[PDB]
Order: C-alpha cells, then structure tokens, then sequence
C-alpha cells in the first residue's frame, strides 16, 4: 500500500472514507449529548453554499468523533493539518461535480466548478494551554483565548515574477511554488546567447496579503505560579481586517517555528528557534456572553459585502423567536429579569435594576449636522463596605463584551491612551491603545473612585461630557471616540455611614462631579434582625450538597435566554417618546426644581430621566413611550430619595 | 572550546531518473561492461582481473574493436573527448576491484590505490 | 534513565569480595563524567528487547519516524547482500563486504530516549568507608572543569522553555538524498548545493532546501543560583552561576526555592570587551543531572 | 500581440482626443474644446494637460476604459508618445504629464489591498508633516572613459546606476560610469506624508499613516492641515527593516542548471506600499 514519507496516510481510505462521511449524518452528535430536523447537514448547507454564491465550508470536529466509522481520520486530521486538509478540499469540490449532474443544466457549469472552494475547521480540543507545549509538538492544532493588542499594516507576498531583458525584448515569467525564486541568465532574444541581462519589473507582478496581529490570552486552569504571557500570529488573505483592537477570539491554527536572521547583515542564522501561530479560523461571536451592538458596527456592515466572511452576530434561529414572544407576555417580566441576572447576591433589586436598565442604554439618534446623541448612562454605587460591591463587579466584567477593569491608585494620565512605545520584534515606534479606547462601546469598571489624583479624574471630564477625546501631543493630532457606560465605586471615610451627618460631606468628591453622575446609590445596613434569617439559609443553602443548585425555589430563571433577549432588544427596537408625556415629565422637573433655600439637580436629570426613561420603553418591545411607565423611571431616582432622609 | 561538526546523507527517496545519460550512469554501463560480459564461450576481463590481483600488477587491458562490438554510443562518446571520460573508467574499475579484494583475501587467507587501463587496437595506421 | 552511582559501588564490593579484582570505575567517572554519556549509551545499544507490544495507532509521530527509519535502514541492508551474493565468485567476510559499501542511518540519531546520572549519598559512602560534598559558589576553584560535583542555593530568574536545534535535515530534490549536518556552536550557518555522493561528481549539482518534520529538537532553559546567604565570609555579597538544563528534567526549578542541584561543569567559550581578553579565557557554566529539593 | 495591444490603445487614443469632445450645442461650451487646451497651452508655455476621465467613459462604451485603468503603469510611455505626434502634427524639451481626475469612487486607506496594485485610485485624507524640494535626475548621461561618454540613457526607473549594454565603445560589459553632473535634465519633487480622517476610522483603533510623492505640476500645492484629493497609480517601494517579522520571506537565488563547469550573489526582497500621485485640488 502507498503511503507518505513523513506520514502514515492513504489518499485512498482517507478519500473514499471521507466520501462516505459526507453522505450520511443523523445527530451521532446528540447521540453523545444524550438528546435531553431528521435530515442531514451538508446537503443543506452545501445547498447554502450553492445558490447563496458563498465559498468557505466550515464543519466541527466532534462531528468527526460521533460518527463510527472515521474515528480514525479524527486522529490523522488534528496530526497532520496541511495533506488531510487539501485531500479534503479535493473531495469536496469532486462532491459538488458528483451534485451537478442530477439537473444538467446549473450555473454556467464551467467556472463554478473552477472557482476554489475550501475547508475551516474548528473545535478541535483544548486540554492544555499555550505554556505546557513541548517541542515534540511542533505542528498541530491548537486553541487558544484572549485579546488583542494591535494591529500591523498590509504587508505584500510575492506569488508571481516577473522578467524582461533590453534584448529584445521578451517576457518569460516564474512562480515560486517552494521557498525561492530562481531567475535564468540567459535567454530571450536569441536564446541563445548572447547572455544579456536579465532585469526584474517589480510593477507587474502578482502579490498577497500578509497581515500580523499581536495578541494577548488567558490561559485558564494555571500553571501556579504563571504571569501572563504574549503570542504573535500572523493572519491571511480573506481574514486581513477580522479582528480590530479590543475582541475576545477564539482562534484555531497551527503552531510553528523558524529562525531568524541575526543583525541583517550576514546569513548566521542564530540557533533557538523562534515560535508563532499560522491562524486558519476565527471564533467572533459567542453564545454565553453579550453581543455586539449595531450602530457602531455599520462601517464594517458597509464593508465585508463584496467578500464573504464570518458571522460577528448571533444568529437568532426561527423556533424560539416564537418563545421570545412567548415569554415577552409575561407581566412580571419587570421582577423576573432584574431578579434572573446575579442569581447568588440578594438584596438591591434597585441596583439590579439600573444594572439592568445599564444593558438597554437608550436611544440612538443621530441629527443632520452635530447632535450625536448616544445612550449613555452612568452609575456610581457606594456605602459601607462587606456589601458585595466586588461580585456586582466581576459579574458585570464577564457578561460585558468589551470590558476593559482598571482600579484606584494604578493609573496616570499616560495611563488611559497613547502608549506610544517602541516594539521590539520590528524596532521602530508603533503606537499602542490605553485603556478607554478597547472601552469602546460597553461598560467600564472602576475601584476605589476616592483615590484618584487630580490628573487622573480630569480625563472623565471630557468623557462624561463631550463623548471625546482629544489627544494632541507629538505622535498624533486628532480626536478619537471612546463611546462608554462607566460604573464606578467609593468607600467613604468612617467606613460605617453615620446619620445627621451631610451625604455630600461623607465621600471626598466635589459635589458637581457627584452631581453630574446620572444614578447614584447609597446602600446602607439595617440594625433589623427578621433579613438576617433568609440570609444565613441563603448561604447555607449554596454550601450544602456540593453542586450548583443554588436558585430553583420558587423561581423560573433563564439562562442563556437573555442575552438573546437584550441583544434582539438592541438591534430591532427605535423608541420614540411624543407628545403624551411631555406634560408629566416637565411637570415633574419643575417638581424637582422646586427644592432650593446637600445634593441639587440641573439639566442632567433631565436628559437622565428620557433617556431611562426611553431605556424602560426599549424592554417589553414598545416602539414608542407611554404616560404610565414614566412613574416608576422617576421612582428609580426616588428610592435613592427616600434613602437620602436618615 | 568544542570541536567541529560533520556532515553526512542516506539516500531515501527517488528521484529524478529519466536518465539523462551524463556523468553517474554512464558508470552503470562499465559495471555492467566488466562483470556481466562474457564472449562465446567464456568470460575474459573478470578472470584477467582475478589473476592481476595476487601478482599485484594492479592494470588491465581492454580491446576497443570489442567495446564498438558491444555497445555502440559509448565508442564514438570516448572518442569526442577521451581526456574527460578515461578516469570514470578508472573509477569504474576501481569499485569492481574493491569487492574482488576483499571476497578474496578474506576467504580464505587498506590499502590499494586507483588502477590504469592500458588499451590497444590495430584498426588504422594512421 | 537514571544511572546511579550507588549500584556500581555496591557491583565493586561484591565483586571484590567473589574473587577477581574488579577495575576501579567509580573514581574514573568522577574524574571525566563527560566520554561517559556516550560510551555508555553505546554500550546499552547493543542489546534492548525489542518487539514486546505493536504499534498504537494514535500514540505520537516521533514513534512513527522513527519506525521508518529503522525499517527503510533493514531493507536497505538486506538489498545488498541480495546483490553482491547472487555475483559468485564463514561468510562473516561478505558481511565485512555489506557493511562498508552502504550508507546508513548512524545510531545517533534513532535514539528517543536521554541518560542521566545521580550522584551518591553520605549513606552510601559511610557504609563502606566526596562525588557529593554539598559545595558553595565561593568555593568552586577553577581547578573542578569537567567532574561531577555538586551546590546549593537559591533559584533567581528562570526563564521561559523555547526549542533549540541539535541536526538539521535537507532534502535534495534531485539526487534524494537527505544531507544532515550537526550543530554544536551558538550559531550556525545554511548550505548549499550539495554534498552528496551523487550530486557530487556531476555537472549539474541540485539546490537543496530544508524541512522541520525531520530533525531533531531538544527543549532548553536557563536560569542562575544565587549564593545561600547563610554562607558567606564575614563581609561580602553574593554571587552567580549559570545553569543550563536539557531534556526531560526542564520545569523543575521553581523561583525562590532552596534547591540540591548536581552537575557537571564545562567551559564555553566568550570574553567580554575585545581589548581585554588575553587567551584563551573561557567564561564557565554549569551542565544538569539530577535536581533535589529541600521543603 | 500584447505591442499590438498597447499599440492598438494607443491608436484608439490618439483617434479619441483628435476627434469631437463637445456634445453641447452654441449654449456652451463650444467645440472642440481639446485643441483649445492644446493651442491656450501654446500660448503660454507650461507643458501640461488637465484632462477628465468622464468623457473617456462616455464615448467607448467603457472598452477602453477598462484598459487603462487597470494596467496604468504598463501604459505610460505609449500614450506619451501617441500625444507627443499629435503636438508634432499642430504645434512646433517636452516634458508632458497627463493627469486624470473626477473618478466615480473614493476608497479610504483601509480599502488598500494588494490586488489593487497598478491600478487607479481616489484617495483621501490629511496633510500632516510636509517635506522641502530636490531634484532627481531621470535623464542619464554616463559611459565609460575609454573612450566615449556620450550615451543618453536610462535611469527613468529607480535604479539609478548604472548602464549595462551596448558598451562602453570599446569597454564592454560591464564597464559603465563615471556620471556626469552636468548633462542631464531634472525635475523636483517632494513627499508629503497622509493620514487618515478623523470621521472614518473603525471604533476603535488608532490613526494609520500612509507615504505619497508629488511629482513636477503639483509641487508645493499641498498644505499642512488641509483635506486632499489624489490620483490613484499606487507604486511599490524596496523596504529593509521588516526582518524577523516572522516570515517565510522569499528569496532570489539564481539559476546554475545552464553554464556548465569544469558566487553566492543571492538577495533579500521586502516590499511596502507606498503611493503616487500626480493631481493635487484642495477641496475640503
């Protein structure tokens, strides 16, 4: 039997064997998910590759697993990525062939069956991190986590020559299929001699795209005791401009290894390799955490027509858009999600609730000339400590797509942007994103808002006001947005909050700045003993029977419904909020207005008040405001009111 | 303060094999031309070579009517270029004499330099 | 593999107590501890039970290589001696005959395995009466290059573990051959045309271009020992030593630790400043065996 | 074929500006208006034309407009000959320049790709850290001294040293210059350095340069903090410094499997896009 020099593969089994896959699949995959639609995948979705004009399959692995046989090409596949890969491409476009001769007459046959078709798997297997990799495994495939930090520009790649002579003249050409290009002496024009020379038109040739993206991961279950750790990757022709600065990925490929020269001059190829990752698919989207928003995507919805490409929205399914509707008939829809999102934290369903009203962020308008109105709003949340402050705010960093967790007294005013440094594997000076540019739309977090400087605080200035920034020192002289929902905390000075005492004297902040927050809390400790009860069996009843039950009784509580739900609620949804409520709302701030002869109140409660108001309208899918539901957006800044009376 | 490092090979894999006829596989032609020639009714060169071993002559003598006899396009290829073709002969035969030396000394009884050949003709008094 | 220093000692006794005398071999690896890495893995060479389980198909691909190997170097053996035989005209003569004609795979290469040596005890060494006096960085006189000795003292900066090249393997493309090439040095430099056997003595010699799925690599990580601080003389500051560690004993050496490292010690060469050397002066480190912690 | 390719634009241009231009009527804008351009051009003296893309759209059913625009750098020196004998045919040291302008599309910097090369190109962006003014030779006159050093030659592409053939007379190949500093014919040109937009760029990255030269008319038109418009034939440039990117990066060793016996003048190649541009209005 054949085989390859390097290998243990056949063309043959592997083929026929991989034929025989495509042609039968019936939920094996759920037969190991142990089933708590009868028709096969590829047929359909190579139908949707078909009329839709789309190239780029992609398939799974576990796929590969549940079905017996070809358990075996499991194991050659995650080996040996580059034979078992074109020999799938292979097979596929024979299937394509082995589909068009049912009806004959199928898209001008000749060029669709030319055209390049190909494969991208993923999924395959995550059991040890980046750090524990030895160099026996030098080519395989590998996943990996993370951010990303910058982005190089488009560099070229020779896949053509190109030649002429003076003489006189003819234009021979090459390709480069191994590591180099060799160029003939001599002829054209005779050939034969004379050996004339042979010039090179660096104009006229076929090129690439070679694109190189730094990145940053976290590599789950440590090795104690690891530090963080950065990787290079280097990304290709269909998935040059995939990733922007900021994204959490999920990235498949395979790990590789080649020298590098030492100080450009010589050919000493410096021994101790080098290593770096040759990506194949990217995974943006994500099915547990949030989804990106619209209006900030539509320059990349503008672009990325003309090519096809990969998803970087949920893709909301037809069958349980029916449960939406279902579920968005329920009337305590308004308790029942505010008590559904921090399932082991138990009190402040107030701050659960503009927590939740943080996710719905108000309206997008956007006016002929200036305006630019964006759906900000922004919580402060303070009071005595052993309150659970911290768990809000990790909670709040996981589900948050772009969320970027700085703290007090580690910041400066370099600290935020312009990194402006010199990268080593170049050595030139590229410049680096601080820390509210990857805050670009989401939440930000802040710890200990008291001990900030006066450097540091006079950022958020022109952040809370005028939605820029604008660097001006010597690398760039432009503004650039940072869109953000901040949510900050303090700890006051006793650090129990004593009574008759002024509010605004108990936190050391000048009273605009505190006045310019849009929702502020102050969450106390009551002295009372009947709370106290539900409490301790509250925690007693996490700790017992060692498994995550923690809330079944006597509650309904989604779990992956919702980010669904909000994100469906931030696309199809344009609240509009006429005329009928305009008399109640002016009413009411001139109502507020009124208290004069502590804490004040200006314009920003008013724009505070419709855009959270708008915010109210977004949920239970409502295209425009109602009179009623305007009482309880009032009643979210009065129980703070209530709370400001001791 | 080590020492130097060495290079080596092992032949794997063929190859580029039309063959072209050139410098290696001409070689073949004389390996096949020593042993696995024999005119009616006897082998001639092999026994001469056998019997020059012991004596230590280290030469042999080849008829060339009898190379344009055997083969063909090797005869008028010696005679084009005879400076550039005569030391494969010498090759030639020195690999042959290698494996006689050692079946032979070491049943049952480093070093031996490059043979000659030493030819002769009576076609043409020119 | 781990060869201890203990079971040769405990062979010396008994064979010095069964009658004959046995050649003194403890003191003579304490003294070189460098010849005898590879005398010793080839005498382990020569006999090892070979087919005692078949292949796992999922097991590795260093297995499989080296499975190809060994079976294309049986075949190329025997076909040979399927010539010469059949061209006539106790046969340990043409055995002579098929074993200097044929180029080969050389045994440094189908290895899969390391060899480490373990120094021995106090214990040891008080039952029946130095190869492991625990030493001090201070006391390491210029006059231990090359035995087998042994220190102590605190882990500082160990660095990450990234692939270090030992051969490198070309392909031919045109002969096909494979043409290796060893590398000892800090740095190497690539080749060119050919250097076979058959590209060579042609006109038209080959390009040859190199593969990774070939050679053979080696994991390799450094770190330093700083001085113990308990000691030391009465008014001084402590110093260094380099560590280089190879092979399966990597990740074990912690930062901030108290640690038993045993080794031997070679030079490698370097001086600093051009105008400062006077030759030939060598810059030393410290080669890995065995690693023993304390807590 | 691909002489008469070239060959056949360049007839079918030169039988384009010779014709009609003018569709409007005696409300105009009268014929024809070319020759106007030409002869007002004569008056003057300042060896340049301004002329539009839109009427070259409108008349050949974009056959020919789809030659030109895509393999723009192969066809230079044809349509400056074609309009050099239609000056020799109705005019009497030219130097003549053809700038288009009013292209259909403007792309940013981000739509820049690699398969877009040679073409033609609206870019526009921001002037930031304009440069002064040199000249560059582009007219050689270098041969060697034994014996006669009088070959005007090449060097119009970057090279710049040295001529190769047909020497020196008598020094063969490859003996060359000595140049001469004396006997040439110059012109100036600066490099102005873009960047991009404030109002485009994808939240959220950072601002992304971009390298341009002006040659010969729109020296000196720029201005430092101001919106452009450009004109599109979008060259490339020998880089150096990316090494240890990482690669693989090829390599030019030549070929040997020809001369037969009885050195290593192998080279790196990295390349980085860089622009051209030719028309400069300040409209922003």
């Amino acid at each position: 039997l054949r085989i390859i020099w390097g290998t243990n593969v056949s063309i043959q089994e592997c083929t026929t064997n991989f034929r025989n896959f495509l042609m039968s699949f019936k939920y094996k995959f759920r037969k190991i998910l142990d089933e708590r639609d009868e028709e096969l995948y590829y047929i359909k979705q190579l139908n949707e590759m078909r009329e839709l004009g789309t190239s780029n399959l992609n398939l799974d692995a576990r796929n590969l697993l549940a079905y017996k046989q070809t358990e075996d090409l499991y194991h050659q596949l995650l080996n040996y990525p580059q034979e078992v890969i074109s020999i799938m491409d292979q097979t596929i476009k024979d299937c394509m062939v082995s589909l068009i001769v049912d009806n004959n007459l199928d898209y001008d046959l000749d060029e669709i069956e030319t055209k390049f078709y190909k494969v991208r798997p993923y999924n395959v297997g995550s059991c040890k991190g980046m750090r524990e990799l030895n160099p026996n495994d030098i080519d395989k495939l590998i996943n990996l986590k993370g951010l990303v930090l910058r982005s190089t520009p488009v560099i070229p790649d020779m896949k053509v020559a190109f030649f002429k002579c003076n003489v006189c003249d003819h234009t021979m050409a090459v390709e480069i299929d191994r590591g180099v290009i060799q160029e003939p002496a001599r002829c054209e024009r005779i050939d034969c001699n004379e050996p004339n020379s042979m010039s090179l038109i660096h104009n006229r040739c076929s090129f690439a795209d070679k694109q190189v993206i730094k990145l940053q991961e976290t590599p789950d279950f440590v090795p104690d005791g690891q530090t963080p750790h950065s990787i290079s990757l280097c990304v290709y022709d269909e998935l040059v401009d995939s990733c922007r600065a900021g994204d959490r990925i999920e990235v498949t490929g395979t790990f590789r290894s080649i020298p590098i020269r030492a100080n450009s001059r010589q050919r000493v190829l410096k021994s101790l390799y080098k290593t770096y990752v040759d990506v194949v698919h990217v995974k943006v989207s994500d099915k547990r955490l949030d989804v990106d928003t619209s209006t900030i995507e539509q320059e990349l919805m503008q672009n990325k027509v003309d090519h096809n490409e990969v998803e970087e929205v949920r893709q909301i399914t037809d069958q349980d858009l029916a449960k939406i509707r279902e579920v968005a008939a329920r009337e305590d829809l308004y308790s029942l999600l505010a008590r559904s999102i921090a399932p082991s934290i138990y009190e402040l369903e107030d701050v659960k609730k503009g927590i939740l009203l943080q996710l719905f962020g108000g309206t997008n308008k956007t006016f002929t000339k200036g305006g630019r109105y964006r759906g900000d709003i922004n919580i402060l949340l303070c009071g005595d400590p052993s309150t659970s402050k911290s768990q809000i705010l990790q909670y709040v960093h996981k589900i948050t797509p772009r969320g970027v967790y700085t703290s007090g007294k580690g910041s400066s005013a370099v600290g935020l942007t312009a990194y402006i440094t010199r990268d080593v594997d170049t050595k030139q000076l590229v410049l680096e994103s601080g820390a509210l540019v990857l805050s670009d739309g989401g939440v930000c977090c802040i710890d200990e808002f008291d001990k900030m400087s006066d450097s540091t605080r006079s950022v958020l200035h022109e952040v809370m006001e005028q939605q820029t920034i604008s660097i001006a020192k010597a690398g760039i002289i432009t503004t650039l947005n940072a869109r953000s929902s901040i949510l900050a905390s303090a700890n006051p000075i006793g650090s129990r909050y004593n009574p008759n005492l002024p509010v605004t004297e108990n936190i050391d902040l000048p009273p605009p700045l505190l006045s310019r927050f849009d929702l502020v809390y102050l969450v106390l400790d009551k002295v009372d003993e009947k709370n106290d009860r539900e409490l301790a069996k509250h925690l007693t009843n996490l700790y017992l029977e060692d498994k995550p039950e923690h809330i079944s009784q006597d509650d309904v509580l989604p779990v992956e419904f919702l980010t669904m739900y909000i994100s469906y609620a931030k696309e199809h949804i344009h609240p509009i909020i006429t005329e009928a409520a305009k008399t109640e709302l002016v009413r009411a701030y001139v109502g507020m207005r009124k208290m004069g002869d502590r804490i004040t109140a200006t314009t920003r409660q008013l724009e505070s008040m419709i855009r959270l108001a708008e915010a109210h309208a977004k949920m239970k899918l409502k295209n425009v405001v109602e009179l009623e539901d305007v009482q309880e957006a009032v009643r979210l800044i009065r129980s703070a009111i209530k709370d400001y009376a001791t | 303060s080590f020492d130097r490092p060495e290079i080596y090979s092992a032949p794997v894999l063929q190859g580029e094999s039309p063959n072209d006829d050139d410098n290696t596989e001409i070689i073949k032609s004389f390996k096949n031309f020593i042993l696995e020639f024999r005119l009616d009714s006897q082998f001639i060169y092999r026994d001469q070579l056998r019997n020059n071993i012991l004596v230590k002559n280290y030469s042999l003598t080849v008829n060339m009517e009898h190379l344009i006899g055997y083969n063909e396009d090797i005869y008028k290829k010696l005679s084009d270029e005879p400076s550039d073709i005569i030391p494969l002969f010498e090759t030639a035969i020195t690999q042959v004499a290698k494996r006689i030396s050692i079946l032979s000394r070491a049943q049952s009884a480093n070093s031996l330099p490059t043979f000659q050949l030493i030819l002769n003709s009576n076609a043409n008094q020119i | 593999v781990i060869i201890d220093l203990d079971d040769i000692l405990q062979y010396q006794n008994e064979k010095f107590l069964q009658g004959t005398q046995a050649d003194d071999l403890v003191s003579a690896i304490q003294q070189n501890a460098n010849h005898f890495t590879e005398l010793f893995c080839r005498a382990i060479d020569n006999n090892m039970p070979l087919p005692t389980k078949e292949i796992d198909y999922k097991d590795d691909v260093l297995d499989v290589i080296l499975n190809q190997r060994r079976l294309r170097n049986e075949r190329m053996l025997s076909d040979r001696t399927n010539e010469i035989r059949s061209e006539n005209l106790m046969n340990d003569a043409l055995r002579e005959v098929v074993e200097d004609e044929t180029e080969l795979f050389p045994p440094n290469l189908t290895r899969r395995y390391f060899l480490y040596f373990k120094p021995l005890s106090q214990n040891c060494a008080r039952r029946y009466r130095i190869s492991s006096k625990p030493l001090s960085v201070r006391q390491i006189k210029g006059d231990f290059l090359g035995q087998l000795i042994t220190v102590r003292g605190i882990i500082t900066r160990v660095s990450d573990v990234k692939p270090a090249v030992e051969v490198i393997a070309y392909t031919c493309d045109q002969c096909g051959y494979e043409v290796f090439q060893e590398v000892n040095s800090r740095t190497f430099t690539p080749l060119s045309e050919c250097t076979s056997e058959e590209c060579s003595q042609n006109q038209t010699k080959g390009q040859l271009f190199m593969s990774t799925r070939a050679s053979k690599f080696s994991a390799f990580q450094e770190c330093k020992i700083q001085e113990l601080s308990q000691q030391v003389p009465v008014g001084h500051i402590p110093r260094s030593l380099n560590i280089h560690v190879n092979g399966t004993l990597v990740r074990s050496l912690s930062p901030g630790d108290i640690v038993d490292v045993t080794g031997i010690f070679l030079p490698a060469p370097y001086t600093g400043f051009k105008a400062l050397k006077a030759g030939l002066l060598t810059e030393t480190y410290l080669e890995a065996q065995f690693v023993r912690q304390h807590k | 074929v691909d002489d008469v390719t070239g060959e056949k634009v360049r007839e079918a241009f030169e039988q384009f500006l010779e014709d009609f231009s003018v569709q409007s009527t005696d409300t105009g804008e009268v014929e024809k208006v070319y020759r106007a351009q030409i002869e007002f051009m004569k008056i003057y003296d300042l060896n340049t034309i301004y002329i539009d893309y839109q009427h070259l759209s409108m008349r050949e059913n974009g056959a020919l407009a789809m030659a030109i625009s895509e393999q723009y750098y192969r066809f230079l020196p044809f349509l400056q000959k074609g309009l050099r004998r239609v000056v020799r045919k109705y005019a009497p040291e030219r130097v003549f320049q053809i700038s288009f302008f009013n292209l259909p599309t403007v792309h940013r910097i981000r739509d820049i790709r690699s398969e877009k090369i040679g073409s033609l190109l609206s870019i526009s962006g921001t002037v930031t850290r304009t440069s002064e003014v040199r000249p560059e030779l582009y007219k050689a006159s270098f041969t060697c001294d034994m014996c006669r050093a009088i070959v005007d030659n090449v060097e119009q592409s970057f090279k710049y040293t040295e001529p190769t053939f047909c020497p020196n007379p008598s020094c063969e190949n490859r003996a060359f210059w000595t140049l001469n500093v004396t006997r040439s014919r110059f012109l100036d040109w600066q490099k102005v350095r873009i960047q991009e937009n404030a109002n485009e760029i994808p939240t959220g990255s950072m601002p992304r340069t971009l390298d341009v030269i002006l040659r010969g008319d729109s020296v000196e038109r720029a201005k430092p903090g101001d919106r452009c418009k450009f004109t599109g034939v979008e060259i490339v440039v020998p880089d150096v410094t990316q090494l240890g990117l990482p690669g693989v990066k090829p390599s030019s060793t030549l070929d040997t499997r020809g001369i037969s016996k009885t050195s290593l003048g192998v080279r790196d190649l990295t390349y980085k896009i860089s622009f051209l541009a030719c028309h400069v209005i300040s409209i922003g």
